[PDB]
C-alpha cells in the first residue's frame, strides 16, 4: 500500500498507488476496395436492366 | 424531406386509394380543398411525405390514378375528396380491361402506360429526395393487376435504386366478380415477387369474414370491406408520416421486415375492430391480444399454422408505454413458438401519439409470417382446377399470351410456397 | 405460464424437476437453444453465464453458481483453504492436502515431502492418498509422486484418515452424503436426509493393494466387493438406521456426534466464498445443489472429504428433494396460482 | 497545449455529441453564443479548456467538432438549437439519405460519396491546432451511419493521421432502445474494420445506461434525452484531464499507456457513482468509500458483465468534488479486504487516482442531482468480453439462416466480409479468455 507520483495543483490532486507488484490499409487500397463494391453494384444493376430488356 | 409518390390503379386500387387519402388527410388537418386547418404541428411535421405544396399554402397529394376505364375515377372526382387531387394525375383510357391480366399488361395496358409514366417522372422531379413508390390495386381484376405489375416494372426500370410498396388486394371465391380471379393473381403474384420490396396481402375473404362475423355486417358490401382497408392503411403507414424512429422510411421498414429478397408478403392486423358498446375505453392488455388475434387480421392466414420471421407493430394515441413494452414482451414471451429463434429480437415496437379520428387508440399489426403461404396455396388450387382444364384460357390466349406463361407464373408461385415452407420449421 | 430450458440431459435431479415443473401445468419447457426462458437447467461445463439477464421483461434464474467450482475441484478446494483466512491453513476439519503438479507440467512437492519426512522420522502414521478429478493409496512417498508423474493432470496428495469409524457389524468403513441447497437469496439449506455409502469388506489396515474396503463409491463396492448388498440395501445406510446405531453402540446421537460439525463445516465453506459468487446485486440468480462428503473417525470427529457441484441422489430420495429443490429455489422466485425437509443454517451474510 | 478533435457519426454520436457539449459549455462557463467571461486572453490562449476549444477575434469559444450524419433531420436540430451558435455551419455536415440501418450502405454506397468531403472539414480544424493530439469518435455499433461510414472514416484518419491517437466511444445496441433486426451484423462489421485503428474505446451499453435511468433516476421509460444526459456525464468524467489542469491523463496517449496494456484489448469498463434522482426529497450525501465501493457493483458499469470472474489489466479511479487521497486509499484498502480484484499476472495490482476538486456539473431541469462526489471508475476487465460474446451469438443466429445478408451483398459488400469479420471477433474472444481463465 504505497502513494507514488502525488501531483498537486490548484483544481486537483492525483497520484499512483501499488497494492502489489507483478509476477494498416494505404490510400491506394481503401480507394480499390471501395470502387470494387461499387463495380459490384453496377454489374448488379446492369444484370437487373438486362433482365427487364429482356 | 423523404417524398414517396402514390399511385392506385383498377376500380379496387382506385376505391381504396380514394378513401385512403380521405383517412389521413383527416388526420393532417387537410380538407376537401387542400386547406390546412388542424391545430397539431405533428400533423405538418411529415407532411411532405405525402402531400405536395402548391400556391396558396394548399396541400395536394402527391397520387396518380390510372385506369383503363373512366368510370371509377369519374366517382372520385365527384366523391367527398375528388377536388384535391391534381387533375393532370387523372390517366384513364376508354376500352377497359374485361378482368382480363392480358389486357392490363400487354395490350389495352401497354397503350396507356406511357403516359401514365410521364405523370410519375413529372412527379419525381419535384421531390428532394424521393423514398420509393406505393401502389394499391387488385390481383383479381385487369386493370390493377395486369396494368399495375406492368407499371411496376417499368418504374423499377426507370428507378431502379427506389423502394417499390403495394397495397394487393387479393380475390376470394366468396366476394368474387369473375371466375378468372385465380389466373389474374398468379399472374401478379408473379411479378409481385420479383419487383416489389414490400407487399400487404389484403385478402377479400378476411375482410368479408371480419364484417361478417366480427362487426356483425349482415351484407357486407365493398364499402365496408374498403372501411377496414382504410383504417389499415393508415395504420401501417403511420411511421412514415409523424415523427418517429422505428421504420421511419421504406428502405429501413425492408431492411427490418424482409430477411429474404422474395419473402416480402405481409399480413397487416388491426385493433379494435368493435361492432355498433362501441364508446368502451380499451386497455393495452386488450389492444395486444386483439391486435395478434388471428379473427383481426387481414390475409385470412391462421398464424399459429406458422412462425412470425418479423414482426412491426405500432401503437397510437395518449398510453402508457411502459405499459405497451410490458404487453408486447408478454404476447412473444407467453407464445415464443410462433417466432423464429434464428432472428433475434425480431419483434420492434413503434408509438405515436396522435391516434386515429374517432378512437382514444389503436395498435396496427405487420406480420411477415410463413403462415402467409396458406394464402398462396388457396389460389394456386383455384388457379390449377381451371388451368387443368385450359378453362377459360381463351381470353387470355386471344391477347397473345401463351399457355406456357401460365405454366412459369405457377411455378414460381408454388417456389414461392415451398420457400415459405422451408423456413416454417 | 413459466418457461425453462433443458441442457443437461444427463442429470437424474434436474430430470425429476423438469419432470416436476411440467406436472404443475404451469410451466412450459422451450427448446434448449430458446433464449426466452425464465428458468435454466444448464449444461456442468462452459454454462454461458454471460447470456444470462439480457432479455428485457424475463426474470431469469439458472441453477448453478457461477464460480462455485472453486469449490468443487480436487486442486481447487485445496488453494482455497490454505489460502483464505476464514478457513486458513491450519483448518480443523479439512485433511492435510497438497498439490502436485505432474513433472511433465504453485506446486506443493517439497513442502509435502518436509512434512513427510517429519511423520517418518516421528514414528507417526505416514499413509497418504493421491486422486484427482484413479486413485492410488501407499506410505512410501516415492510411490505416490511416480504414480502422479504418469498422469498428465493435477493431482492433490492428503493425508489418509487411518483410524476411521467402523460399523459393526462388519468392521467396515463409510462414507456420509450431505445435500446442500442454496437458493438466490444465498440461503443455505441442509437437506434433512443423509446418506451413508457403506463398504460391505472389513477394513484392513495391513493392505492398502485392494481398494474395496478402503474407497467407499458406490460404483466400486458393486462392481469389485463381493459382500455387496450384504448389511444395507445396496450399501446405503440411511439417518434413521445410522442414528439407532450411534445410541445402541456408542450411546450417543448423530446430531450431537456428527450434525452439528457437518452444519458447522457446510456454513464455513459456502459463507467463505459468498462474495465472490453471490447473485444479489446480478442482473440474473441463482441456485445450486453441493453434494458433500464428509469421513467420521473413531474419535467421532468429522473431516471434509469433497463437494460435488453436480451430485446425484440416493433412488429413495430422488422425490422428497427434487420436489424441495422446487419449492426453495424456483416457486420462490416464480410462485404458483409442512414441516420444511429442509434445515436452513443461518449466517450473517 | 495540445487540440482534440471531437467527431460526432449518426443519430447516437451526434446526440450524445450535443448533450457533452451542453455539458462542457457549464463546466467552462461558456454561454450558448460563444463567449467566456471569464477567460482573460481574449482571441487567444493555450489553457487547459482550449484543448476543446478555440477562440475567435470576437471572444467567440468554439467546439474543436465535426457532426456528421448522412440524414439532415438530426443535424439541423443543432443548428437551430440552443447552441446553434457555437458551431458554424462548416462542422456540420449532413446527407440527404441514410444508411438504412445498413453498415455496408454507410460503409460502401453512400461513404464513398462524402468521405472526402468530411476529411476536408476535419482538415479545417486540424489547421487551426499547433500540436493536434488526435480525435474522439462517437458513434453507435448498430446504425449504418455511426457503424459503416465511421469505419470508413478510422480507415481514413489513419492514412491522413498516422501519428495521431483515435479513442472511441461507442454505443452497443440493446433491444429496448433498438429498432433495427441487423445491429449485431453492424456491430461486428464495425468492430472487425475498426479494431487495427482505434487505441481506445469506451463501449456504453444502452440497456445499463437504460436501467440506470429506470432504477436510480425512477424514469418508467427513458428517453434518448434521458440517456444521452447521463452519458454525457460519464464521457465529461473521462476527458475532463484534457480540459482541466491536471497530471492524470493529460493527453490521449496517456490513456493507452494506462489502460491498454495489450492493443487488440482496448475496450476499458467504465463505472460511475452516484447517480441520485433530481426528484428526490432531499439525499444523504454520499462518502468517498460509498462511491468507490459502488464502483464495483454491476448495476453502476456502463456494461453490464461480472468483473469478479475476470481479471484486470488497469484501474484508474477519476473523481469530482470532494476528494481527498487520504480517504481514497482507506476506502480502497477497505475494499480489497471484501472484494475479489484479480490482477493479470504480468500486470501491477494498482490503481492511478485523479482527483477535480469541482464537483460533476448538473445541467438545470435536468434529472440528476447535485452531488458533493463523484467517481467514474476506468477498469480494463476481461469481463467486458461478456458482451462480445452475447453479440457474436446473435450474430451467429441469423447468419446461419444468411438472414438479411442480401441487404449487404446487394450494396456491393462480399459475403465473405461477414465471415471475416465473424473469424476476428472468434480471436478477439480467444484473447480475452487467453488473459483472464486459468
Ligand atoms: N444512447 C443513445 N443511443 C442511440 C441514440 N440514437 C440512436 N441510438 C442507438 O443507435 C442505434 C441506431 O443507430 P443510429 O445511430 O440511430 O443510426 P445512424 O448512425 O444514424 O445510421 P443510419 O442507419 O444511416 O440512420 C440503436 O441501437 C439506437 O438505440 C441516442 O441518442 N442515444
Ligand atoms: N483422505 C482420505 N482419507 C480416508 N479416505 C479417503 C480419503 N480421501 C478419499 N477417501 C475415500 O475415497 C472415497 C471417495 O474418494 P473421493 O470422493 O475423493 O473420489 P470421488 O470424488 O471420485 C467420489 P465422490 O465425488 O462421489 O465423493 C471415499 O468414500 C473415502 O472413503
Ligand atoms: N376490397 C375491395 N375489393 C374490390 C373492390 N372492387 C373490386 N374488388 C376486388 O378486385 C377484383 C376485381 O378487380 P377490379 O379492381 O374490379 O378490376 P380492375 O378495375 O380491372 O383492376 C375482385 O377480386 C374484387 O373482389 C373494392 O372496392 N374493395
Ligand atoms: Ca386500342
Ligand atoms: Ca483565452
Ligand atoms: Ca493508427
Ligand atoms: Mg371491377
Ligand atoms: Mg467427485
Ligand atoms: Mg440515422
Amino acid at each position: 500500500m504505497e502513494v507514488i507520483e502525488l501531483n498537486k495543483c490548484t483544481s486537483g490532486q492525483s497520484f499512483e498507488v501499488i497494492l502489489k507488484p507483478p509476477s494498416d490499409p494505404s490510400l491506394e487500397e481503401i480507394q480499390k476496395k471501395l470502387e470494387a463494391a461499387e463495380e459490384r453494384r453496377k454489374y448488379q444493376e446492369a444484370e437487373l436492366l438486362k433482365h427487364l430488356a429482356e | 424531406m423523404r417524398e414517396i409518390v402514390h399511385i392506385q390503379a383498377g376500380q379496387c386500387g382506385n376505391q381504396i386509394g380514394a378513401k385512403f387519402w380521405e383517412v389521413i388527410s383527416d388526420e393532417h388537418g387537410i380538407d376537401p380543398t387542400g386547406s390546412y386547418h388542424g391545430d397539431s404541428d405533428l400533423q405538418l411535421e411529415r407532411i411532405n411525405v405525402y402531400y405536395n405544396e402548391a400556391t396558396g399554402n394548399k396541400y395536394v397529394p402527391r397520387a396518380i390514378l390510372v385506369d383503363l376505364e373512366p368510370g371509377t375515377m369519374d366517382s372520385v372526382r365527384s366523391g367527398p375528396f375528388g377536388q384535391i387531387f391534381r387533375p393532370d394525375n387523372f390517366v384513364f383510357g376508354q376500352s377497359g380491361a374485361g378482368n382480363n391480366w392480358a389486357k392490363g399488361h400487354y395490350t389495352e395496358g401497354a397503350e396507356l402506360v406511357d403516359s401514365v409514366l410521364d405523370v410519375v417522372r413529372k412527379e419525381s422531379e419535384s421531390c428532394d429526395c424521393l423514398q420509393g413508390f406505393q401502389l394499391t390495386h387488385s390481383l383479381g381484376g385487369g386493370t390493377g393487376s395486369g396494368m399495375g405489375t406492368l407499371l411496376i416494372s417499368k418504374i423499377r426500370e426507370e428507378y431502379p435504386d427506389r423502394i417499390m410498396n403495394t397495397f394487393s388486394v387479393m380475390p376470394s371465391p366468396k366476394v368474387s366478380d369473375t371466375v378468372v380471379e385465380p389466373y389474374n393473381a398468379t399472374l401478379s403474384v408473379h411479378q409481385l415477387v420479383e419487383n416489389t420490396d414490400e407487399t400487404y396481402c389484403i385478402d377479400n375473404e378476411a375482410l368479408y369474414d371480419i364484417c361478417f362475423r366480427t362487426l356483425k355486417l349482415t351484407t357486407p358490401t365493398y364499402g365496408d370491406l374498403n372501411h377496414l382497408v382504410s383504417a389499415t392503411m393508415s395504420g401501417v403507414t403511420t411511421c412514415l408520416r409523424f415523427p418517429g424512429q422505428l421504420n421511419a422510411d421504406l428502405r429501413k421498414l425492408a431492411v427490418n421486415m424482409v430477411p429474404f429478397p422474395r419473402l416480402h408478403f405481409f399480413m397487416p392486423g388491426f385493433a379494435p375492430l368493435t361492432s355498433r358498446q362501441q364508446y368502451r375505453a380499451l386497455t393495452v392488455p386488450e389492444l395486444t391480444q386483439q391486435m395478434f388475434d388471428s379473427k383481426n387480421m387481414m390475409a385470412a392466414c391462421d398464424p399459429r399454422h406458422g412462425r412470425y420471421l418479423t414482426v412491426a407493430a405500432i401503437f397510437r394515441g395518449r398510453m402508457s408505454m411502459k405499459e405497451v413494452d410490458e404487453q408486447m414482451l408478454n404476447v412473444q414471451n407467453k407464445n415464443s413458438s410462433y417466432f423464429v429463434e434464428w432472428i433475434p429480437n425480431n419483434v420492434k415496437t413503434a408509438v405515436c401519439d396522435i391516434p386515429p379520428r374517432g378512437l382514444k387508440m389503436s395498435a396496427t399489426f405487420i406480420g411477415n409470417s410463413t403462415a402467409i403461404q396458406e394464402l398462396f396455396k388457396r389460389i394456386s388450387e383455384q388457379f390449377t382446377a381451371m388451368f387443368r382444364r385450359k378453362a377459360f384460357l381463351h381470353w387470355y390466349t386471344g391477347e397473345g399470351m401463351d399457355e406456357m406463361e401460365f405454366t412459369e407464373a405457377e411455378s414460381n408461385m408454388n417456389d414461392l410456397v415451398s420457400e415459405y415452407q422451408q423456413y416454417q420449421d | 405460464m413459466y418457461t425453462f430450458v433443458v441442457r443437461d440431459e444427463n442429470s437424474s435431479v434436474y430430470a425429476e424437476v423438469s419432470r416436476l415443473l411440467l406436472a404443475t401445468g404451469q410451466w412450459k419447457r422451450l427448446r434448449k437453444d430458446n433464449p426466452r426462458f425464465n428458468l435454466m437447467l444448464g449444461e456442468r461445463n462452459r454454462l454461458p453465464f454471460g447470456r444470462l439477464g439480457h432479455e428485457p421483461g424475463l426474470v431469469q434464474l439458472v441453477n448453478y453458481y457461477r464460480g462455485a467450482d472453486k469449490l468443487c475441484r480436487k486442486a481447487s478446494l485445496v488453494k482455497l483453504i490454505k489460502t483464505s483466512p476464514e478457513l486458513s491453513e491450519s483448518c480443523t476439519w479439512f485433511p492435510e492436502s497438497y498439490v502436485i503438479y505432474p513433472t511433465n507440467l504453485t506446486d506443493e512437492r517439497e513442502v509435502f515431502l518436509a512434512a513427510y519426512n517429519r511423520r517418518r522420522e516421528g514414528r507417526e502414521g505416514n499413509v497418504w492418498i493421491a486422486k484427482s478429478s484413479g486413485i492410488l493409496i501407499s506410505s512410501e512417498a516415492s510411490e505416490l509422486l511416480d504414480f502422479i508423474d504418469e498422469q498428465g493432470q493435477v493431482h492433490v496428495i492428503q493425508k489418509y484418515l487411518e483410524k476411521p469409524l467402523l460399523l459393526e457389524p462388519g468392521h467396515r468403513k463409510f462414507d456420509i452424503r450431505s445435500w446442500v441447497l442454496v437458493d438466490h437469496l444465498y440461503n443455505i439449506y441442509l437437506y434433512r436426509e443423509g446418506v451413508l455409502r457403506t463398504s460391505s469388506e472389513p477394513y484392513n489396515s495391513a493392505n492398502f493393494q485392494d481398494k474395496t474396503c478402503h474407497l467407499t463409491n458406490h460404483c466400486i463396492q458393486k462392481e469389485y466387493s463381493k459382500n455387496y448388498g450384504r448389511y444395507e440395501e445396496g450399501n446405503e445406510m440411511f439417518f434413521e438406521e445410522f442414528n439407532q446405531y450411534l445410541m445402541d453402540a456408542l450411546n450417543t446421537t448423530l446430531e450431537n456426534s456428527i450434525l452439528l460439525q457437518i452444519k458447522h463445516i457446510i456454513r464455513s465453506c459456502l459463507m467463505c466464498i459468498e462474495p465472490a459468487i453471490s447473485t444479489k446485486h446480478l442482473h440474473y440468480q441463482s441456485f445450486q445443489l453441493f453434494g458433500f462428503d464428509f469421513m467420521v473417525d473413531e474419535e467421532l470427529k468429522v473431516w471434509l472429504i469433497e463437494v460435488n457441484g453436480a451430485p446425484a441422489c440416493a433412488q429413495k430420495l430422488y422425490a422428497e428433494l427434487c420436489q424441495g429443490i422446487v419449492d426453495v429455489a424456483i416457486s420462490s422466485v416464480f410462485p404458483l396460482a409442512p414441516t420444511s425437509i429442509f434445515i436452513k443454517l443461518h449466517h450473517h451474510h | 497545449m495540445r487540440e482534440c478533435i471531437s467527431i460526432h457519426v449518426g443519430q447516437a454520436g451526434v446526440q450524445i455529441g450535443n448533450a457533452c457539449w451542453e455539458l462542457y459549455c457549464l463546466e467552462h462557463g461558456i454561454q450558448p453564443d460563444g463567449q467566456m467571461p471569464s477567460d482573460k486572453t481574449i482571441g487567444g490562449g493555450d489553457d487547459s479548456f482550449n484543448t476543446f476549444f478555440s477562440e475567435t477575434g470576437a471572444g467567440k469559444h468554439v467546439p474543436r467538432a465535426v457532426f456528421v450524419d448522412l440524414e439532415p433531420t438530426v443535424i439541423d436540430e443543432v443548428r437551430t438549437g440552443t447552441y446553434r451558435q457555437l458551431f458554424h455551419p462548416e462542422q456540420l455536415i449532413t446527407g440527404k439519405e441514410d444508411a438504412a440501418n445498413n453498415y455496408a450502405r454507410g460503409h460502401y454506397t453512400i461513404g464513398k460519396e462524402i468521405i472526402d468531403l468530411v476529411l476536408d472539414r476535419i482538415r479545417k480544424l486540424a489547421d487551426q491546432c499547433t500540436g493536434l493530439q488526435g480525435f474522439l469518435v462517437f458513434h453507435s455499433f448498430g446504425g449504418g451511419t455511426g457503424s459503416g461510414f465511421t469505419s470508413l472514416l478510422m480507415e481514413r484518419l489513419s492514412v491522413d493521421y498516422g501519428k495521431k491517437s483515435k479513442l472511441e466511444f461507442s454505443i452497443y445496441p440493446a433491444p429496448q432502445v433498438s429498432t433495427a433486426v441487423v445491429e449485431p451484423y453492424n456491430s461486428i462489421l464495425t468492430t472487425h474494420t475498426t479494431l487495427e485503428h482505434s487505441d481506445c474505446a469506451f463501449m456504453v451499453d444502452n440497456e445499463a445506461i437504460y436501467d440506470i435511468c429506470r432504477r436510480n433516476l425512477d424514469i418508467e421509460r427513458p428517453t434518448y434525452t434521458n440517456l444521452n444526459r447521463l452519458i454525457s456525464q460519464i464521457v465529461s468524467s473521462i476527458t475532463a484531464s484534457l480540459r482541466f489542469d491536471g497530471a492524470l491523463n493529460v493527453d490521449l496517449t496517456e490513456f493507452q499507456t494506462n489502460l491498454v496494456p495489450y492493443p487488440r484489448i482496448h475496450f476499458p469498463l467504465a463505472t460511475y457513482a452516484p447517480v441520485i434522482s433530481a426528484e428526490k426529497a432531499y439525499h444523504e450525501q454520499l462518502s468517498v468509500a460509498e462511491i468507490t465501493n459502488a464502483c464495483f457493483e454491476p448495476a453502476n458499469q456502463m456494461v453490464k458483465c461480472d468483473p469478479r470472474h475476470g481479471k484486470y489489466m488497469a484501474c484508474c479511479l477519476l473523481y469530482r468534488g470532494d476528494v481527498v487521497p487520504k480517504d481514497v486509499n482507506a476506502a480502497i484498502a477497505t475494499i480489497k479486504t471484501k472484494r475479489s480484484i484479480q490482477f493479470v499476472d504480468w500486470c501491477p495490482t494498482g490503481f492511478k487516482v485523479g482527483i477535480n476538486y469541482q464537483p460533476p456539473t448538473v445541467v438545470p431541469g435536468g434529472d440528476l442531482a447535485k452531488v458533493q462526489r463523484a467517481v467514474c471508475m476506468l477498469s480494463n476487465t476481461t469481463a467486458i468480453a461478456e458482451a462480445w460474446a452475447r453479440l457474436d451469438h446473435k450474430f451467429d443466429l441469423m447468419y446461419a439462416k444468411r438472414a438479411f445478408v442480401h441487404w449487404y451483398v446487394g450494396e456491393g459488400m462480399e459475403e465473405g466480409e461477414f465471415s471475416e469479420a465473424r473469424e476476428d471477433m472468434a480471436a478477439l474472444e480467444k484473447d480475452y479468455e487467453e488473459v483472464g481463465v486459468d
